[PDB]
């Protein structure tokens, strides 16, 4: 059932949790991509991401306020990623669609990387 | 707003 | 902008957070409301109410652990509340309306006391 | 699902 609905909660969530980030409110993490540094929260990267899902839920990685990922990790690639995962607006070019599918496919992000796969498909 | 879900 | 959407994405965040809530996987705070505790996430309660956002933003109550909410509030009306948080979903019924309104206006969620005093206006 | 915004 007998609920009701507010149609933009979800996205006004997700703005107000992008405008915490903007502002260094309750960010917990630290990723490091080839020595550039992004603030996040954890419990919106787990949410969005495969690998974060796996690393946060570890009993040991969990307690980590830096995580390191692999150097050859495009940071552009990342930063696209990262603001799609607190925005739901994926920045997807032709000069950034290979770095940016090969960092959802390394994060674990199916349906970003299924739009990417499209993309190209249709490139080709 | 708000909606039948 | 030049960027696509996932249409999905802000609702399948709220999902995942609901699922880490209901396995108490990373929650940061309990919040109590007339002896009963409410496990969930900072960031999620400070993106949906007034009140939280102001506990949060504080540089002593940032800190704690554990809110204890006005006893007079009903942990009813609060579970329903944080429910609406999680989900977008307002279960307001002719039994619970009036605790909920009373809820929602204490927590300062804007949005859900509009709807509450428009349900209530077409009762009378 | 995926639209223009
Ligand atoms: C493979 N993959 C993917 O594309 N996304 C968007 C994913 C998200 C999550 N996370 C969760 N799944 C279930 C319950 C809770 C969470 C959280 N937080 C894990 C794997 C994902
Ligand atoms: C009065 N009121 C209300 O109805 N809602 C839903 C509210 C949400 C927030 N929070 C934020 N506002 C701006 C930037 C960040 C956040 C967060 N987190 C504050 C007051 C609110």
């Amino acid at each position: 059932d007998s609920c009701i609905q507010f149609t933009r909660h979800a996205s006004d969530v997700l703005l107000n949790l992008n405008r915490l980030r903007s502002r260094d409110i309750l960010t917990d993490v630290v990723i490091v991509v080839s020595r550039e540094q992004f603030r996040a929260h954890k419990t919106v990267l787990m949410a969005c991401s495969g690998l974060f899902y796996s690393i946060f839920t570890d009993q040991l990685k969990c307690n980590l306020s830096v995580i390191n990922l692999d150097p050859e990790i495009n940071p552009e690639g990342f930063c696209i990623l990262l603001d799609f995962m607190y925005t739901s607006r994926l920045n997807l070019r032709e000069g950034n669609i290979m770095a940016v599918m090969a960092t959802a496919m390394y994060l674990q992000m199916e349906h970003v990387v299924d739009t990417c796969r499209k993309f190209i498909k249709a490139s080709e | 707003a708000w909606v039948i879900p």
